């Protein structure tokens, strides 16, 4: 059975997920034109206020508050890439391989990601990812279940208090375990939840692969300088 | 440590 604290957690996360992601994407304008490292200035941006729906997002996440903030810093600081990249999961559409967001302008393939910095081999193996989560066909619910999941890992390097930390994620993961018994028809219920943790297995590699590429691109101060401040503190540190 | 903005949009 579904508990009552449960379907709780699922009403928060769907409607915090509803004020941090908008399927308009009005705000893209605001953004540097995007250039067709002529994509570069345009995505930093897109990234940037990705952080910052991101972190909208997690605070909403029942038992995130009760962690101290410096491990709130942790989880976002290392999670951020990751849920920017299950996040775009919505916007990514298996027709094109492609990014789409509303407008051709703010369509975004492989290519633009390319033109912006990034090598195919964090490329070709996040397009996989995103070909790979579609195929679960998530409900809505299940998809803001392991984004708050992702974000309350335990493991991530530089948590002060993972028994907290873990007990907030298993309270997640628990419900997560029993919706998909509970709300979710074979066959797609099929091995679901295993299926969704090798996702974020799939994440850790990715954000990894970020991280080597990012650095590189920092390296070099000109390209340092496209990017936005809260982009240099979280991927920059 | 050395996170301004982050620390702000967390409160
Ligand atoms: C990496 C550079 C390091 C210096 C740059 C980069 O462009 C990489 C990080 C990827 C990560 C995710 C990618 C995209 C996300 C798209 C969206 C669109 C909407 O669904 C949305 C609002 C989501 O928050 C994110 C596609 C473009 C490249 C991208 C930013």
């Amino acid at each position: 059975k579904l508990s009552e604290e449960q379907q709780h957690i699922i009403a928060i996360l769907l409607d915090a997920h509803h004020k941090t992601y908008d399927p308009t994407y009005a705000d893209f304008r605001d953004f540097r034109p995007p250039v067709r490292l002529s994509m570069l200035p345009h995505l930093a941006d897109l990234v940037s206020y990705s952080i910052q729906k991101v972190i909208g997002f997690a605070k909403m996440i029942p038992g995130f508050r009760d962690l101290t903030s410096d491990d709130q810093i942790v989880l976002l600081k290392s999670s951020a890439i990751e849920v920017i990249m299950l996040r775009s999961n919505q916007s990514f559409t298996m027709d094109d391989m492609s990014w789409d967001c509303g407008s051709q302008d703010y369509k975004y393939d492989v290519t633009d990601v390319s033109k912006a910095g990034h090598t195919l081999e964090l490329i070709e193996p996040l397009i996989k990812f995103q070909v790979g989560l579609k195929k679960l066909n998530l409900h809505e619910e299940e998809h803001v279940l392991l984004m708050a999941i992702c974000i309350v890992s335990p493991d991530r390097p530089g948590v002060q208090d993972a028994k907290l930390v873990e007990a907030i994620q298993d309270r997640l993961s628990n419900t997560l375990q029993t919706y998909i018994r509970c709300r979710h028809p074979p066959p797609g219920s099929h091995q679901l939840y295993a299926k969704m943790i090798q996702k974020l297995a799939d994440l850790r590699s990715l954000n990894e692969e970020h991280s080597k590429q990012y650095r590189s691109l920092s390296f070099q101060p000109e390209n340092s300088m496209k990017l936005t401040p809260l982009v240099l503190e979280v991927f920059g540190n | 440590k050395n996170h301004p903005m982050l620390m702000n949009l967390l409160k």
